[PDB]
């Protein structure tokens, strides 16, 4: 895929928000490192229960696939949501 | 009754 969103993940360990490349494809969602450009973690679209599209932060609810959800800071939150729903529209 | 119309999008391929 080429559709990647620049998001910032707030994890513990440091107060610095980590720049992440949120790869939204017609088949999966991959977390690519912004500087290393490597894929850390990838999810299937079929594991999407819901998502929260806010103008400052975006949250992906993978349900019972892992502990908690995936929340990242980005102004492209709705763009992400729209794109996921777009790819999902192709499968759905 | 707690709605989540805006912000929360309910997808239907969560198997």
């Amino acid at each position: 895929g080429v559709s990647f969103f620049l998001v910032k993940e707030k994890m513990k360990g440091k107060n610095k928000l980590v720049p992440r490349l949120l790869g939204i494809t017609k088949e999966c969602v991959m977390r690519v490192d912004e500087k290393t450009k490597e894929v850390i973690q990838e999810w299937s679209l079929t594991n999407i229960k819901r998502w929260a599209a806010s103008p400052k932060s975006f949250t992906l609810d993978f349900g019972d696939y892992q502990d908690g959800y995936y929340s990242v800071q980005t102004t492209e939150g709705e763009q992400i949501a729209q794109l996921i729903a777009g790819y999902i529209d192709i499968i759905l | 009754g707690r709605s989540k119309e805006s912000g929360w999008v309910e997808n239907e391929i969560y198997y």
